[PDB]
This record gives C-alpha cells, structure tokens and sequence, in this order.
C-alpha cells in the first residue's frame, strides 16, 4: 500500500504548518477512493468550492459554504470553450 | 449623528439621577449667545456617557440613520457610525475623539441651522484651513470614470422605498465644482454600493450627496432596447452621475 495524491498533499501541508509552524487554512478532504472529493474547503467551512479531479481549482465556483452540484469534466470544458480557449466545437 | 469636521466644547458628563432630556436642555441654551456654534451633537454609548459637542462650520454631515449600514463590518472600517466596539473585556470606559469617533443605548443625534455667515478673522474661531487642492492629474481623471445622465429619463415617485446614503455639503467650503468632486470621489470609496450619485439643492445653504444603488426598474416585456424602461428617484436632482460598469474577465460564477 502507498499513499494517494490527496494524502500526499494533506501530510505535506500539515507538516509545513509544523516544521515552519505557520498554519495554512486549507487541507483536502478526499474520500476512501484516494482522489479528491469535488467540494473542498478548510476546517471553518466558510468558502467551499468545486475542484477538478486532477487537483486544480475550478475557477468561478467559489461559493459561500456549500455547492449543491459540482460541474463535471464536460461542462467545464464546454464553458471554457464558450469563453474562447480554442477549438470551436 | 456625525460631522467629520468641526467640534467645539465637548462637555462630557453623565446622568446619575438626572436624565438625557436636561442634557438636551443644557447645550441648546449654549447656542443662543455667540456666533461660534451652528449646531451640536448629542450622543450616548451603552448608557451614561453623553456628549454635547458644538458645531462651528462643518464641511459635511454624513451617515444618516436611514441609510444602508450592513456590509457585515464593525470596529475596523466602521467610520460611518463612528463607534469602535472593542472586546478586551472593555465594557465600561468612555472615550471621545474629534469627529465623535467614540472608542467603546446608542442614541447619537445632531442639530443644525443657526443660519451662519462670518468674516475672516473677525468673530473667528474655526476657519476651513488646508482645503486640500487636489491635483488635476488625479481629480480631473475621476470625472471620466463616471458619466452624466440626461434628466428626461428619470421620473419621480417619492413613494418607492429606496435605500440610500445621504450627505450635506455646506456652500461656505465646497464650491460648485468641488460639490461634484467630493461626491464623485465618495462614490468610488464605496466599491459596491454606489451606482447613482446625485447633487440637489432644496435650500440655500448646502449641497447634498445622495448615493444610490442602480435604481433602474424595468417592465415584464421582452424587447431588445432599454427605451421601454427608466429610472425612479424620490426627487428630481439637479445633477446625476452613474458609476459606469467596469466588467472584468475571469467570471466569478458558474452559471
Ligand atoms: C520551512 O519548512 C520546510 C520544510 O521542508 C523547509 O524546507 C524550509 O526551509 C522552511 N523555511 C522556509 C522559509 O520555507
Ligand atoms: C429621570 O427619569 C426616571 C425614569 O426613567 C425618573 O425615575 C427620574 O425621576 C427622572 N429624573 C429627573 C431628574 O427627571
Ligand atoms: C478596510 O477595507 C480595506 C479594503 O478592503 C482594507 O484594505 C483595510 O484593511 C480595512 N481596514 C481594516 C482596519 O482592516
Ligand atoms: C403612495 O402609494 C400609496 C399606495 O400604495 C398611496 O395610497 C399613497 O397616497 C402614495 N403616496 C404618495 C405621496 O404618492
């Protein structure tokens, strides 16, 4: 058994808040499968946003606490197309 | 409840068996025998600590009881009420400033109209010193961030509830051009509340900066041009200015 990309980052943020001892107000909340949960925020749970399954934050969906639904991989690509990053189809 | 400029004789006292009525009877009679007061202020902070500070030629009078005062903020940028409610188990100590900027029931309240007029250094107590001549590379550039409105579009109701911040701008300091320039620069300082800034003259002492949201209601018909709808204000102003919309890329919502 080895460690998923979530729990790589959740240890790397937390000991950086322990070696440097400066706290960072974000730690991921991935599920049993290892990949990220779609909704992501910190312990205070004031701004919970939807995230891509690879890890990068989906730009625009920073709600104030709870997304009812998260965009999936088509609707992100279908809307960024309509903003205009190439490939008009 | 605030002046931002001009405060004479802060007679700081309290009631301990008397009441705040006689405090109003106290400092009203102080303004019947000189020229160096045009109004006064009457405060209270959680009981007891009251102020009768007298007003000699204020620049503005800002932050009405009937405005919009919930940006969810206190004690840090709370220059609009003037009070800074602190929590080092402070709870007792009265403290006063220079614009009734109190460091602590809240009944702050103010009076007006001595029908003033004076002479330079004759009966002279408060003069409007350091008038801040703004640079035209900064003052002349904010006037193109906004846009005038043809006043045929706005109609009056006087009856639709429309939240708004209000100001006085007395004519002895602010000129006709500086009446706009303070009110338009005040509209920039409220980054999301101001869309309509107006200047009106209902009596001959002052100007009036009244900041509005976008008061452009529109009917239910689905037509292209916006000619079928217009503005509604409680009174018809002399001038009117729009904070023109600055849309930015990288949209902040997933519609
Ligand atoms: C903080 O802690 C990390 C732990 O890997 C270390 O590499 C780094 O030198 C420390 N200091 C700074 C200034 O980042
Ligand atoms: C002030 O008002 C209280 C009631 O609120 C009353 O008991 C008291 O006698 C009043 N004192 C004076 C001096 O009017
Ligand atoms: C007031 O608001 C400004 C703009 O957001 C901010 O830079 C400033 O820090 C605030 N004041 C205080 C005392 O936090
Ligand atoms: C305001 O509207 C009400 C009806 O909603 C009407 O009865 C009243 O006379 C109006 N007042 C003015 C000043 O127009």
């Amino acid at each position: 058994a080895c460690l998923s990309f979530c729990q790589l980052q959740k240890q790397q943020i937390l000991l950086s808040g322990y070696i440097n001892s400066t706290d960072t107000s974000y730690l991921p909340q991935c599920q049993d499968s290892g990949d990220y949960a779609p909704v992501q925020c910190d312990v205070q749970q004031v701004q919970c946003w939807c995230v891509d399954a690879e890890g990068m934050e989906v730009y625009g969906t920073r709600q104030l606490g709870r997304p009812k639904r998260c965009p999936r991989s088509c609707e992100i690509r279908n809307r960024r197309l309509l903003h205009g990053v190439g490939d008009k189809s | 409840q605030n002046m931002l400029s001009g405060l004479y004789n802060p007679i700081v006292f309290s009631a301990s068996g008397a009441n705040l009525t006689d405090a109003h009877l106290f400092c009203l009679l102080a303004c019947d025998r000189d020229l160096c007061c045009d109004g006064f202020v009457l405060t209270q902070v959680q009981g007891g600590a009251i102020i009768c500070g007298l007003l000699s030629s204020p620049s503005v009078l800002l932050c009405n009881v009937k405005d919009w005062m919930d940006p969810s903020e206190a004690w840090a940028n709370a220059t609009c009420p003037g009070v800074t409610y602190d929590q080092e188990s402070h709870q007792v100590i009265l403290r006063l400033g220079d614009q009734e900027f109190i460091k602590s029931f809240q009944q702050v309240y103010l009076w007006k109209d001595s029908d003033m007029g004076s002479r330079p250094e004759s009966m002279g107590c408060r003069k409007d010193t350091v008038p801040r001549p703004a640079s035209p590379t900064e003052a002349g550039l904010t006037t193109e961030l906004f846009s005038p409105v043809d006043l045929n579009q706005v109609i009056v109701n006087g009856n639709q509830s429309l939240s708004s911040q209000k100001h006085w701008l007395f004519k002895h300091l602010f000129s006709a051009q500086q009446a706009n320039l303070w009110c338009l620069s005040r509209c920039v300082q409220e980054h999301s509340f101001c869309q309509l800034a107006e200047i009106t003259e209902s009596a001959s002492l002052y100007f009036t900066c009244t900041l509005y949201p976008e008061a452009q209601v529109c009917d239910d018909i689905m037509e292209s041009n916006a000619q079928g709808c217009r503005l509604i204000l409680p009174q018809m102003p002399k001038a009117l200015f729009r904070k023109k919309v600055i849309l930015e890329d990288k949209v902040k919502n997933f519609y």
